């Protein structure tokens, strides 16, 4: 309780990201590990730095790996999913950051891939602004960034996954799609497709299209 | 064809035309390709039955009136996606009367479609997706759904208790349907189960989860057994871990039952790992234990036996557990309480020799545990810890 409360000391600085660093490692890899973390964290999604801290804890310190990558893809699936169904200014744009971070130990980490990548189509779909793309591509850990940049069916689990809409979330997940050039193909006449949904919106889903059109050019 | 036909019936329609495009779906005659297709085809469709609805007050068709009505239940014959969009509808509030009647119908409808319901959970269960976090997203919200009504609010009618009951027979169905022999030797159904048990868990504690557990638990005990093992192993998450935790606790205060029948559900299953991880979760900590006096017992009882020499570990963990200075320094008094619990498990069973060895530890504890309690307020509850152990190994 101390600990959660306590992560908002007034002399930051550098000391006090190294103890952040030094608590989240203290966790390491003992008993109630990535569980108890989770639960104080999830209580409290204040703290996602934390979070991080404790991912990568994990991350150099140890055990039930993939079941260790399930817990940080729930953790982090958890944190993208309610952070990023809304919006922010202040505050939570820096959330979304240290998510990002937090994102990184995991996905280094674990090597996750799966549970990893269906959170990086997640994720990664996340980007959006300045940021969002620093963020991305640490988190990616190269070798699965360009993966992911080769991918084409993830790609289309994604144009699906936008079809079926939800918000901005959507409309930007088609954003950095595009930016991930490569050649459409098939992705070209999906978005034919998403376009025509596209077009069709009357609703926000207008401006969905809209921002879809922009990709598609 | 499927889109212009959509298209032309969503622009213009007069009664004819609007009838045989309802009889439409009814043809079929489309394999899965008119499914899909006309699975987005409805989804557009219920945005064009929220049109539809102002259609159905302009005095259009008479006579088979519900029939529209019964053309979004003819939806209401189809896929969990609609179900999907008839969540998404009934966020969207919008039709007051018609929606009034619509929602009401909706939930009697889905009564049956929750069956209906989670038999789509059941064919998610026979199908999968590798994309599918957002279908789990969307059934959480399903799951959500009962208490989303209630959040919805509004006017409001049958409640979550019937959610309650709605709930409890839709599990039955589905393990029986599930049962079958083994018609259904996959995972997902598991998968669905245990989702959805996560779900109900971090939704709602106590009465909920009891009683569904209860008449689940009775059926399936007397009924099952590598089957009744399958759907416990089944139990996941870690919300639903301590979601199980909690779930165990429910079913502890399902008292008797819960214990000769959890005796068979930690004999349906056990299966090392997280069981272990939690049974010391539960055995740290802690609320409420007349319940697990019995409780206690019970589970122990089943565990151990399922498992041996758990116990004794814990028994041995529990030892370390008496001691006190930082501790006497600290806690409040259910400490006390759950210390008192063990002691009587503890003297219950493990083998003899046990006694011998854990003498030792024995001997060690009482020693700096009595100079520790022999401190105690409450001296003689201290006293009567001694007397157990004393006793244990005269």
């Amino acid at each position: 309780x101390x600990x959660x409360x306590x992560x908002x000391x007034x002399x930051x600085x550098x000391x006090x990201x190294x103890x952040x660093x030094x608590x989240x490692x203290x966790x390491x890899x003992x008993x109630x590990x990535x569980x108890x973390x989770x639960x104080x964290x999830x209580x409290x999604x204040x703290x996602x730095x934390x979070x991080x801290x404790x991912x990568x804890x994990x991350x150099x310190x140890x055990x039930x790996x993939x079941x260790g990558x399930x817990x940080x893809x729930x953790x982090x699936x958890x944190x993208x999913x309610x952070x990023x169904x809304x919006x922010x200014x202040x505050x939570x744009x820096x959330x979304x950051x240290x998510x990002x971070x937090x994102x990184x130990x995991x996905x280094x980490x674990x090597x996750x891939x799966x549970x990893x990548x269906x959170x990086x189509x997640x994720x990664x779909x996340x980007x959006x602004x300045x940021x969002x793309x620093g963020x991305x591509x640490x988190x990616x850990x190269x070798x699965x960034x360009x993966x992911x940049x080769x991918x084409x069916x993830x790609x289309x689990x994604x144009x699906x996954x936008x079809x079926x809409x939800x918000x901005x979330x959507x409309x930007x997940x088609x954003x950095x799609x595009x930016x991930x050039x490569x050649x459409x193909x098939x992705x070209x006449x999906x978005x034919x497709x998403x376009x025509x949904x596209x077009x069709x919106x009357x609703x926000x889903x207008x401006x969905x299209x809209x921002x879809x059109x922009x990709x598609x050019x | 064809a499927v889109r212009e036909a959509i298209h032309a019936l969503s622009s213009s329609e007069d009664g004819g035309h609007i009838f045989c495009t309802l009889e439409s779906l009814k043809r079929y005659x489309x394999x899965x390709x008119x499914x899909x297709x006309x699975s987005p085809v409805l989804r557009c469709l219920a945005s064009r039955l929220s049109p539809a609805w102002l259609e159905l007050x302009x005095x259009x068709x008479x006579x088979x009136p519900a029939d529209q009505a019964f053309l979004v239940l003819m939806e209401t014959i189809e896929g969990a996606a609609g179900p999907s969009f008839r969540l998404m509808k009934m966020a969207r509030l919008l039709a007051r009367f018609l929606r009034e009647g619509r929602l009401a119908v909706l939930m009697e409808a889905q009564c049956r479609q929750q069956t209906q319901p989670g038999f789509i959970l059941l064919r998610e269960t026979l199908l999968g997706x590798x994309x599918x976090x957002x279908x789990x997203x969307x059934x959480x919200x399903x799951x959500x759904x009962x208490g989303n009504r209630l959040q919805q609010e509004n006017l409001a009618e049958f409640f979550p208790q019937n959610y309650f009951r709605l709930l409890g027979e839709e599990v039955v169905r589905v393990l029986q349907a599930v049962v079958d022999s083994l018609q259904g030797g996959l995972d997902s159904s598991v998968s669905f189960v245990s989702q959805v048990l996560g779900k109900a868990c971090v939704h709602g504690r106590q009465q909920e989860i009891l009683g569904v557990l209860v008449p689940r638990l009775a059926a399936l005990t007397q009924g099952s057994y590598l089957h009744q093992r399958v759907c416990w192993r089944l139990v996941e998450q870690v919300p639903d871990r301590a979601m199980e935790a909690v779930l165990t606790g429910l079913v502890e205060a399902a008292l008797g039952p819960e214990v000769l029948s959890r005796l068979l559900g930690n004999l349906v299953v056990k299966n090392k790992k997280a069981q272990f991880v939690m049974t010391q979760k539960l055995l740290f900590l802690q609320s409420r234990l007349t319940t697990p006096m019995l409780q206690s017992l019970l589970g122990h009882l089943a565990m151990d036996s399922q498992r041996r020499p758990l116990l004794l570990q814990v028994l041995k963990e529990l030892l370390e557990t008496w001691g006190s200075s930082s501790a006497i320094r600290h806690t409040p008094l259910p400490q006390q309480r759950h210390v008192s619990k063990a002691v009587l498990i503890c003297l219950a069973q493990l083998g003899e020799p046990e006694l011998r060895d854990s003498r030792d530890e024995l001997l060690a504890s009482m020693m700096a545990g009595v100079k520790c309690r022999l401190d105690s307020s409450l001296p003689p509850v201290r006293r009567l810890g001694m007397i157990v152990a004393e006793v244990v190994s005269a």
